[PDB]
């Protein structure tokens, strides 16, 4: 008993971007933190780590 | 789901005298 | 924005400012002329 | 191991200072940098450890664990970005600040000589731990789970201060190295009793012991995913790390003061495994996984064999990629109906193949199947047990399959059976999401190859 | 000597290394007092007076050095004391002779 | 308070379980009037009678405690040959524990009782025998 | 410097500024009574600052560029809602009135620092010691509960005893049937709503307790609705008013500098309006609130405080 | 009250505080207690209301009975020894009575019954003086007589007050309540080392006034004086609700706040003493103290409790109080930890 903002929304990440990573909504911001995450993640730690 | 955060039931536990 | 009234730190308060910056710029000379003449009297007392 | 404090603490500069909209590239991109890095402390030898200064040192049951921790710092970014989107700015910036200091006590805690300077780090890292619980967990049993796991913590640390600063008035320092050289046996007597349990009851709730571990499913439950990774993965192997460094001056009165504590594992395992059977909370049931899984480390570290050693750090290391993985799959479930329910969901294995597939992974390597690095460290400790006294055979053969009935379980629950009707919102596994399992499940297979980096200094 | 902050003796002792990492440390502290002023002010926090966050800096730096100064005589003090005292005293600590583990007998725990 | 506490001392655990119950029996005594005047004073009785039933069934319950707590412990010490045995002490201060209980006409306080009572008498046994010092004199 | 103790140490006393005509005066009077048009013109006359009546944005025409800003920064309470569903849901009503009373408390702490500090009087329209008419009406008509009611005594207790009360209370009765008439000629079509009971209320509170208690306090004038229509006359019963009752002969350099330094602290003028008292219709959801708080730092000049924003043009920010 | 007459009455109570630690002659200790005592007085009545009124007559009444169990004791003093030095006493008697005249003065347990009460019928400011600058002058005296006093007793009294300190903050809703609890809790450290090593009560005695004048200085600055009225601070002023948490962690004497800095360092000398039981005792009961301290947070900054309509008309005036020395005051309360061996200036 007060004045509330409702329970907002699911926003499906997918319908305003269908190519999405699932990193941001912002698509330049988004295919950038998934540049970051493969190459330092995978192409450097994993690879040359091993 | 929207994260719970302390309504007036919950604040009206530190309202009184004591605890 | 442009405000109905005047802040009251609208403009600095060069009095201050100027004590401010004098008063860090004298203990900093303090300090140092200091450190000089421990390290003179250690350096003194030890035979160095 | 300044290269590594001080990068970690430039971090929260880096974090701040950038632009609005970078600080999640900004923070993953140079902590997996710092994570790289990491792999310079490999530089171990057969007879030395690697002491840099008065002040830390590392060895090799240091060095996995620092890699662990370094390592879990981007996935726990990468997890966290997405419930985290509506947080204001600021507030964002500030959860990425608990985990950047959660970071910077660990690598201390894991290489500081003294054990007073391990005791405030490992005491440190409940201020972030908590602040990420209470502020950023969902439901209104977030404030009560803070509470036991504070309390929970203190009850048994505060004894422990006063013994290590004890132990530094009797010996003289409480050097780590030096403690290796004037270590003195401990005889029978009530002062002696107390000062053993002072020294091991606050590890004993860390790891945590079965009859003390029942903050362990409450924290999981309410924690926010970073939380649950961190505090499964490296915030309970702190337990296990103190125990194999303190029991050092705890000889030879472990001999007989041990045995309370491994009829608690030895049981405490069977039971949290049957537990694990009944569960009807996902996050709850992987909890009380660690329980299970934890017993064996404790058992290990007690009863100080080669072999039970070498086995206790590959069960660290390997249960903490696993229940990390765990978690995470869970929550990516969670992320979409908004439950933690594991009936809730089911089928999912239609709807999300190559999600099914993770799952399928992290519970084979949950189950220890060989020649997983969870089995390695499982068999190591089956092995020195079964030495110590042959009839433990029949605990921990039950157990394992026990332990195989609720992993699968839990995989044919949720992935398996006919999908769940009304539940309409399953999209595609995000890029993010497919990423964040493959980094826990990638390096967790590669160390098959290698395991003697994760043996330990008895290897 | 009575209340004083440095005896005069102190000034035999090697005077703080003004690149003394105690006194980085004071000057840290300075520095994040200047940006809570801002903040609880509510002003920008990194910007907002400079020569107001440069005073912080100042004056924990200089009050931090006499501090770290007094510090380390009132250790060296404590030496001097102790080590004139096992001098005075050479019956209370005697100098024992040191047998090897060659020859010391310590009984063996098995774990087994 | 230090006479009767040497008294109980200074005789030989385990003999003479007569006399113990007398010194535990007095320091039971003594504590059940040091609650009754405090919350007479601090909490006023309605009248003169119910102050005084106040103060008779705090210095009977504590009092109670403390004869049995001396006369169990001593028992076990005698029947079990066990003199020097923190075991006795605990045996002797859970049986304390229940009579809280029964006084106070609760399972769960005399349960939790028990434990508490019996695990702190058991220290001090302890304590007694490897010298521990609650207040410790200065040394250093 | 700013007012403080050392400032009043070094000379500057409230009885120096103070003269013969440094007087508070308030115009009271019902709906569409005439009040603005007579405070505007008793202010010129005399010389005197003239604050128009509170309204729902007078604390914006203060603060930041003085432009009212959105609804949503002011809880959104609204007049006009107020006139066509007085009995909504969303308890639109008492929010309305507990936000006008802190309205007009900031509005009192701003006269009584003008003429403390500068020695001028001032002319308001309707004032805290007047708002409690507005409250009783909605009440009796049943727009508002018991509990409104409650929590409204509760914030004027500690507040309104802080103050000192007008030296002149200027009324002016027009009866409600005019009132009624002067309403439509007005043309605002949710104020023709208004009912007469609703006004027969508001003119009971002012005749039943406003004007008798304010009587012993204060100097009290009362004028109908012609004898309002000359300013000038009105003006000439103001300029020979003998002063001889009220707690502002009682007041002291002492007194007065304590009450200046709550009235420059607006944050201790307000602090009680926000008692935690969980009202529904003044209690404001956590996630409400806190959305509503960011947007606020988003409006320009609001980020900082004042002289430290450079986004609306601010200077010499890394000097002061 | 008067501007000049206010620093005037100030100066005087910090005069009588300043008499007592520099007098070596009983005598002038008494009188600077005296003088102390009656500039406090016009400070707690200075708001003139009934609870000010109340509170004012408790706390002079508990203070004259105790400046007279003072000079009762200073007068045996001279008997057995025919001299006035501050020093050690000279008679059983004398000690007692003097100890347990210190104890009432500095609100110990069980002599605590009116820290709480007068704390709550001050305002602020004045609570703030008397849960600070007031523990001065008693504590430099027990410094100074601390060889003859007597074990059992003072350790007794430290043992009290920390466990109802840790009990009486429990119940407690008001935050002059809760600093009152706080204090008197802390008291029982101070004085627990104090036959051990005094120098570690004077490290206790300075970091308590550096983090409880932080959280007065912070509840002034909202004028807050309830736990309901503190949790609308996040929706006012963000950054005071996390000065506000990283205080309370660190009077809760967790790491690495400098408020573990005194729990550890008493610990420290009294293990040296042999003294296990005791300081082990005493950090468990410690935890009733982190619990409403958690409690403070939890209402605070931790979670985000309902506001009111009208706190939005406060997001248009900028804080104005003094707050001085607030942010060195807050740097120190928490970051000091690292710096631990400078207590050796104390020595
Ligand atoms: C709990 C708080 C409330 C209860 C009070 C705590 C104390 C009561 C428990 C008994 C503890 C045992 C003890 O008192 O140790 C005394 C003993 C003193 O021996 P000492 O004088 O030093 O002999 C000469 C050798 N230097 O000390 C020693 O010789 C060395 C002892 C090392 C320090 C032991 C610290 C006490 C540990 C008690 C708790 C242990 C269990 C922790 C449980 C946590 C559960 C989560
Ligand atoms: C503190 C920042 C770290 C943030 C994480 C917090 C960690 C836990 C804090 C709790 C208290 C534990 C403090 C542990 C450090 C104190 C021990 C120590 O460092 O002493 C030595 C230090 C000078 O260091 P040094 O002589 O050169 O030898 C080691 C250099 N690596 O002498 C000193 O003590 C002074 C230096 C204090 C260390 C912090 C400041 C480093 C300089 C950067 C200032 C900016
Ligand atoms: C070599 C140094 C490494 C740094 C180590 C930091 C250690 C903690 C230091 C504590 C003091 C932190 C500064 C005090 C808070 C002031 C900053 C603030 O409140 O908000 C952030 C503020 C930006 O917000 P805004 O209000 O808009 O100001 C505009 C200026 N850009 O201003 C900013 O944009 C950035 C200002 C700094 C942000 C501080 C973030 C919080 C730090 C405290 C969390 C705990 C620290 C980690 C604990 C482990 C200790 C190493
Ligand atoms: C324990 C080991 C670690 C070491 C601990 C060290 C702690 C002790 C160190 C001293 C702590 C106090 C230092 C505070 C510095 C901030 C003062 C400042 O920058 O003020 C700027 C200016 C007013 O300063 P101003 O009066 O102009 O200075 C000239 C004096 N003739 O503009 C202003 O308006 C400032 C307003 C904010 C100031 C806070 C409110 C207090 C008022 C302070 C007045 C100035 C104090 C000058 C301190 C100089 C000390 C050398
Ligand atoms: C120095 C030497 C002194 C040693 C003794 C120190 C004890 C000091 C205790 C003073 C504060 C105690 C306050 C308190 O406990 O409350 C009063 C209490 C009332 O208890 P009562 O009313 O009888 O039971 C109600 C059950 N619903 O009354 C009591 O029963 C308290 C008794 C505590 C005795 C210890
Ligand atoms: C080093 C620690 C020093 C800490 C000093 C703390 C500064 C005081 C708090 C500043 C906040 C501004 C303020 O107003 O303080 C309250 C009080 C002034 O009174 P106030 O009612 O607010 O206004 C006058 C109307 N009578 O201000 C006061 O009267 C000051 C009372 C506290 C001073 C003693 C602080 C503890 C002891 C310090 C000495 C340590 C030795
Ligand atoms: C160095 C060796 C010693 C190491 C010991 C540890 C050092 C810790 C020292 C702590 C000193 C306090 C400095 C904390 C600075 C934190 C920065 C901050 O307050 O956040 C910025 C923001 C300020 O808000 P505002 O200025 O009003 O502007 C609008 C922005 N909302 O504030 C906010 O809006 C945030 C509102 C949400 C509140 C979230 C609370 C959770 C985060 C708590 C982090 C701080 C925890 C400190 C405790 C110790 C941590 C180790
Ligand atoms: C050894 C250390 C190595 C550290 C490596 C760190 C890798 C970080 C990769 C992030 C690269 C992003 O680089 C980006 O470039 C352009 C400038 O050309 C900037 O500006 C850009 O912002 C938007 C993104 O919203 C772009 O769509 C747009 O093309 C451009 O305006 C961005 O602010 C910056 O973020
Ligand atoms: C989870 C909780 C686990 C609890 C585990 C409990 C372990 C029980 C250990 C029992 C042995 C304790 O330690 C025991 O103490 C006494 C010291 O007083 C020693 O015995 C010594 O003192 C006693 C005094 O009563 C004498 O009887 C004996 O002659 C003397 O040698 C024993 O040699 C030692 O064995
Ligand atoms: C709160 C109530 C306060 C009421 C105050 C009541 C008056 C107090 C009187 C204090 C003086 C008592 O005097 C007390 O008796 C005799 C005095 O020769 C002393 O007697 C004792 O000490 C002296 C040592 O020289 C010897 O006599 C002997 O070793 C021993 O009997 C005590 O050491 C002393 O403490
Ligand atoms: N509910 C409520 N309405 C108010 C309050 N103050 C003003 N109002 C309304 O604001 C409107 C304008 O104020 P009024 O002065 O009374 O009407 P007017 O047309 O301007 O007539 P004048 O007195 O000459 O200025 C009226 O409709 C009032 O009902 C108040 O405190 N509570
Ligand atoms: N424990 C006591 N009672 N006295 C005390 N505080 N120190 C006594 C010993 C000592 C310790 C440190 C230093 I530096 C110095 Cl010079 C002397
Ligand atoms: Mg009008």
């Amino acid at each position: 008993r007060w004045q509330e903002d409702p329970e907002p929304e699911d926003e499906n990440l997918y319908e305003k971007n269908p190519d999405s990573h699932g990193y941001d909504k912002d698509p330049a911001v988004d295919i950038w933190n998934m540049r970051v995450v493969f190459f330092f993640g995978f192409s450097i730690v994993l690879v040359l780590g091993s | 789901a929207r994260q719970w955060q302390p309504d007036v039931e919950w604040a009206e536990q530190y309202g009184g005298a004591v605890m | 924005k442009f405000y109905i009234q005047e802040p009251p730190h609208g403009s600095p308060n060069w009095l201050k400012v100027g004590l401010t910056l004098g008063t860090s710029v004298f203990l900093w000379i303090y300090l140092i002329k200091q450190h000089n003449e421990d390290v003179l009297e250690y350096k003194r007392r030890n035979g160095l | 191991m300044l290269k590594y404090i001080i990068p970690t603490i430039m971090l929260m500069p880096l974090t701040w200072l950038s632009k609005n909209n970078m600080i999640w590239v900004n923070s993953t991109a140079h902590s997996l940098l710092i994570s790289f890095t990491s792999l310079l402390l490999m530089n171990q030898f057969g007879d030395n450890s690697l002491n840099f200064s008065l002040l830390f040192f590392s060895d090799s049951l240091s060095t996995p664990l620092l890699i662990l921790t370094m390592w879990l710092l981007p996935l726990m970014l990468m997890a966290s970005q997405h419930h985290l989107s509506k947080e204001n700015l600021t507030r964002k910036k500030l959860f990425i600040t608990m985990l950047i200091s959660l970071q910077l006590f660990l690598i201390m805690t894991f290489t500081a000589m003294e054990l007073i300077l391990f005791y405030i780090l490992f005491e440190a890292t409940l201020v972030p731990t908590l602040i990420i619980i209470t502020r950023w967990g969902n439901q209104t049993e977030r404030l009560n789970a803070g509470l036991y796991f504070l309390f929970y913590t203190l009850a048994g640390s505060l004894p422990l201060l006063v013994a290590l600063i004890y132990i530094q008035n009797t010996v003289g320092s409480l050097n780590f190295l030096m403690l290796q050289y004037w270590v003195q046996p401990v005889h029978n007597s009530w002062s002696n009793v107390f000062m053993w349990l002072a020294c091991m009851m606050a590890f004993m709730v860390k790891m945590p012991l079965y009859g003390l571990h029942l903050w362990l499913p409450k924290a999981h439950v309410e924690a926010p995913i970073a939380g649950s990774m961190v505090l499964a993965a490296v915030l309970l192997k702190l337990g296990g790390y103190g125990m194999l460094r303190i029991t050092l001056i705890l000889n030879p009165m472990t001999d007989f003061m041990a045995y309370p504590f491994i009829m608690l594992s030895l049981w405490g395992m069977i039971m949290t495994s049957s537990i694990c059977l009944r569960q009807t909370d996902l996050k709850s049931l992987i909890a009380y996984s660690s329980v299970s899984h934890m017993a064996l480390v404790i058992v290990a570290i007690l009863i100080q064999t080669p072999w039970s050693y070498m086995g206790a750090t590959a069960l660290m290391i390997a249960h903490g990629l696993t229940s990390s993985m765990l978690f995470c799959l869970a929550n990516s479930n969670y992320e979409r109906i908004h439950s933690r329910t594991m009936i809730l969901a089911r089928g999912l294995q239609t709807l999300l193949p190559l999600m099914a597939t993770w799952w399928l992974l992290a519970s084979l390597t949950n189950l220890a199947l060989p020649p997983t690095i969870n089995l390695i460290g499982e068999l190591f400790v089956v092995m020195s047990t079964f030495s110590w006294s042959n009839i433990t055979i029949i605990l921990m053969g039950v157990n394992m399959v026990i332990t195989a009935l609720y992993s699968l379980y839990m995989l044919i629950m949720t992935q398996r059976g006919k999908y769940t009707y009304h539940i309409n919102n399953i999209s595609p596994s995000f890029t993010r999401e497919n990423a964040l399992m493959s980094l826990h499940i990638l390096p967790l297979l590669l160390l098959t190859l290698n395991p003697k980096i994760i043996l330990g200094p008895l290897y | 000597a009575t209340f004083q902050f440095l005896p005069d003796e102190a000034r035999s002792l090697p005077p703080p290394k003004l690149t003394d990492p105690r006194l980085a440390f004071v000057g840290f502290l300075g520095y994040c007092s200047g940006l809570i002023d801002n903040a609880i002010r509510r002003r920008p926090v990194l910007l907002a007076g400079l020569h107001r966050q440069l005073l912080y800096i100042t004056s924990f730096v200089f009050v931090g050095y006499y501090l770290l100064k007094r510090q380390d005589y009132m250790y060296a003090v404590r030496d001097h004391d102790m080590f004139s005292y096992i001098k005075s005293h050479p019956e209370d600590f005697p100098e024992k002779d040191k047998k090897t583990y060659g020859e010391v007998f310590e009984e063996f725990h098995p774990v087994r | 308070a230090k006479t009767v506490l040497r008294q109980y001392w200074d005789i030989p655990e385990g003999t003479e379980c007569h006399r113990k119950t007398y010194a535990t029996t007095s320091i039971g005594g003594a504590a059940g009037l040091v609650v009754s005047a405090y919350s007479v004073a601090l909490k006023t009785p309605t009248s003169f009678l119910e102050g005084v039933a106040r103060t008779g069934r705090y210095t009977f319950t504590a009092a109670a405690i403390g004869a049995i707590f001396g006369l169990t412990s001593c028992i076990s010490a005698q029947v079990r040959e066990k003199p020097d045995d923190p075991l006795n002490y605990l045996i002797g201060g859970c049986a304390g524990g229940l009579i809280l209980g029964a006084r106070t006409r609760s399972y769960g306080i005399g349960a939790a009782a028990c434990a508490y009572m019996g695990l702190t008498a058991a220290l001090v046994k302890m304590g007694q025998l490897e010298g521990w010092q609650v207040f410790a004199e200065p040394k250093v | 410097l700013q007012y403080g103790p050392l400032a009043y140490i070094l000379g500057e006393k409230a009885t120096k500024k103070m003269t013969e005509k440094s007087k508070l005066i308030t115009v009271d009077g019902n709906i569409c009574s005439g009040k603005s048009k007579l405070a505007k013109e008793i202010a010129e006359k005399l010389g005197l600052k003239h604050f128009p009546e509170a309204g729902i944005h007078y604390v914006d025409s203060t603060t930041g560029d003085g432009k009212p800003l959105p609804v949503q920064f002011s809880g959104n309470c609204s007049l006009e809602k107020f006139y066509d569903d007085p009995k909504s849901n969303d308890g639109n009503s008492y929010r309305l009135q507990a936000w006008l009373y802190a309205s007009r408390l900031l509005q009192y702490a701003d006269a009584l620092e003008h003429l403390l500090s500068t020695g001028q009087g001032v002319v308001l329209e309707r004032s805290i010691y007047s708002d409690f008419v507005f409250l009783e009406a909605m009440y009796r008509q049943g727009f508002i509960r018991k509990q409104c009611v409650d929590h409204y005594n509760q914030v004027k207790k500690v507040t309104i005893c802080e103050y000192l009360p007008p030296h002149v209370v200027v009324y002016v009765d027009v009866p409600v049937p005019e009132v009624q008439s002067r309403i439509q000629k007005k043309g605002n079509p949710h104020e023709m709503k208004i009912t007469s009971a609703y006004l027969q209320d508001i003119e009971n509170a002012y005749k039943g307790t406003f004007l008798p208690e304010m009587s012993e306090k204060c100097e009290v004038l009362q004028y109908s609705a012609w004898e309002a229509q000359d300013a000038e006359k009105v003006v000439e019963d103001i300029e020979y008013l003998k002063y001889d009752k009220g707690p502002w002969l009682d007041q002291n350099d002492r007194k007065l500098h304590k009450l200046r330094m709550l009235v420059q602290d607006k944050l201790e003028v307000l602090n009680y309006t926000s008692i935690p008292v969980f009202l529904p219709e003044v209690t404001v959801g956590a996630h409400q609130s806190d959305q509503v708080f960011q947007e606020f730092t988003e409006l320009p000049g609001r980020k900082y405080r004042a002289g430290y924003n450079e986004d609306v043009g601010d200077k010499w920010i890394w000097l002061k | 009250m008067n501007p000049i007459i206010f620093i005037i009455i100030l100066l005087t109570i910090m005069l009588g505080t300043i008499i007592v630690m520099i007098s070596s002659h009983w005598l002038l200790v008494w009188i600077g207690f005296e003088m102390n005592m009656l500039a406090i007085i016009p400070i707690m009545m200075k708001n003139h209301n009934p609870r000010a009124t109340e509170a004012s007559t408790k706390y002079f009444l508990t203070q004259s009975t105790a400046s007279m169990l003072l000079m009762m004791a200073v007068i045996i003093n001279l008997m057995f020894s025919g001299q006035w030095t501050v020093m050690k006493l000279f008679n059983p008697m004398a000690s007692m009575l003097m100890t347990m005249a210190l104890a009432m003065k500095l609100g110990m347990a069980p002599f605590h019954f009116w820290v709480p009460e007068v704390t709550q019928g001050i305002p602020l400011s004045s609570g703030l003086i008397l849960l600070t600058w007031q523990k001065l002058a008693p504590m430099s005296v027990l410094y100074q007589i601390f060889p003859s006093i007597n074990l059992n007793l003072i350790l007794t009294l430290s043992v009290l007050s920390i466990l109802i300190g840790g009990w009486g903050g429990l119940n407690q809703t008001q935050l002059r309540k809760i600093m009152a609890y706080s204090s008197i809790a802390h008291m029982g450290w101070m004085t627990a080392v104090l036959p051990y090593n005094p120098t570690m009560t004077l490290l206790n005695l300075i970091i308590y006034i550096i983090m409880t004048s932080t959280m007065f200085t912070m509840f002034m600055a909202n004028s807050t004086t309830t736990t309901l009225s503190l949790s609308h601070t996040w929706n006012k002023t963000p950054i005071m609700t996390v000065l506000i948490l990283a205080t309370l962690l660190s009077m809760g004497g967790l790491p690495p706040l400098s408020g573990f800095m005194p729990k550890w360092m008493i610990i420290q000398e009294m293990t040296k003493n042999n003294s296990i039981i005791l300081p082990t005792f005493m950090a468990i009961t410690a935890l009733l103290n982190l619990y409403f301290y958690m409690r403070l947070t939890y209402s605070t900054t931790l979670t985000m409790f309902p506001s009111t309509n009208n706190m939005k008309m406060k997001w248009q005036f900028p804080l104005m109080k003094k707050m001085t020395f607030l942010p060195t005051m807050v740097v120190l309360s928490t970051m000091m930890l690292p710096l631990t061996p400078m207590l050796s200036v104390l020595e």
